[PDB]
């Protein structure tokens, strides 16, 4: 009833942060426009009205940029976050935006390729896979991720509960009141559960699943970390984005 | 936190 209105709550703040939902995503991968399909050098030439793996990583990075504001939108309509002290809500942010980012991600995905620019191309596993020495592992974890995860079959409604549990984790390092953390993400924890068990009742076993997957992207994300870190070896003067290094300055 | 410009601008102003 409290916890429905924090469902209910959740998912509309969800749709004003997200512009491309799992929903609006999934009903351009079925088969009904169309995107342009990007699964070789030839095909991103024909398709670039809509170096290339620093190109291309320009974009993951411009694209994750967009997406720390949305969740940072995001978070702050989840009751009680606003009133935490400020240097937890930063805490928060810089800890679990590259978890959310990850679920995300496997919204846009499937086993053979994921939606960019906003729906209207389609760049395949294969054609990433395909890129040159460090930048051809990049995708490929988070393709392994979404297989794993979207067979969950969780929605935008499951998803919005989901991304509030990831961000309210009271175990974030330099955090300074963890009681106040815990006690929102039990409430949020409890609305996941019933959702789940409401949106999926045929589907025993799916918050258990969710919760070893949200255990799993601790893992998922120093792996994906230890990877940018071989690029900043390897490619000199380039960079990160202002706001990507000011995230992963001193982790 | 000072150390988190951006950060702290998103979550006190929004983004621009
Ligand atoms: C939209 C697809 C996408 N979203 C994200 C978010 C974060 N990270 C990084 C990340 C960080 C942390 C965890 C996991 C992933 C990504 O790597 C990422 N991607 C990739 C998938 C392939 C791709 C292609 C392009 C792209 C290339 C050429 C032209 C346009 C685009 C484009 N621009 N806007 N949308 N597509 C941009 C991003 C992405």
């Amino acid at each position: 009833a409290d916890l429905r209105a924090l469902a209910k709550h959740l998912y509309d703040s969800y749709i004003k942060s997200f512009p491309l939902t799992k929903a609006k995503a999934r009903a351009i991968l079925t088969g009904k426009k169309s995107p342009f399909v990007i699964y070789d050098m030839n095909s991103l030439m024909m398709g670039e009205d809509k170096e290339v793996a620093i190109r291309i990583f320009q974009g993951c990075q411009f694209r994750s940029v967009e997406a720390v504001q949305e969740i940072t939108e995001y978070a702050k309509s989840i009751p009680g976050f606003v009133n935490l002290d400020l240097n937890d809500q930063v805490t928060l942010l810089k800890y679990g935006v590259h978890e959310i980012i990850y679920t995300m991600l496997a919204s846009l995905m499937n086993k053979d390729g994921v939606l960019i620019s906003e729906g209207q191309g389609f760049m395949t596993r294969e054609f990433l896979k395909s890129l040159r020495k460090p930048f051809g592992d990049f995708m490929e974890p988070k393709f392994e991720f979404a297989v794993k995860f979207n067979a969950l079959e969780l929605d935008d409604s499951d998803l919005a509960i989901f991304i509030a549990v990831i961000i309210l984790s009271g175990d974030r390092p330099g955090l300074l009141n963890v009681k106040p953390i815990e006690d929102i993400q039990d409430n949020l924890l409890q609305a996941l559960e019933l959702q789940l068990k409401l949106n999926h009742p045929e589907s025993s076993q799916l918050f258990a699943k969710l919760l070893q997957k949200m255990t799993d992207l601790r893992q998922i994300v120093t792996e994906h970390v230890q990877l940018l870190q071989v690029i900043k070896k390897t490619e000199t003067d380039m960079s990160l984005h202002p706001l990507l290094q000011e995230i992963y300055k001193d982790l | 936190t000072e150390r988190h410009k951006i950060l702290h601008r998103l979550l006190q102003e929004g983004s621009p």
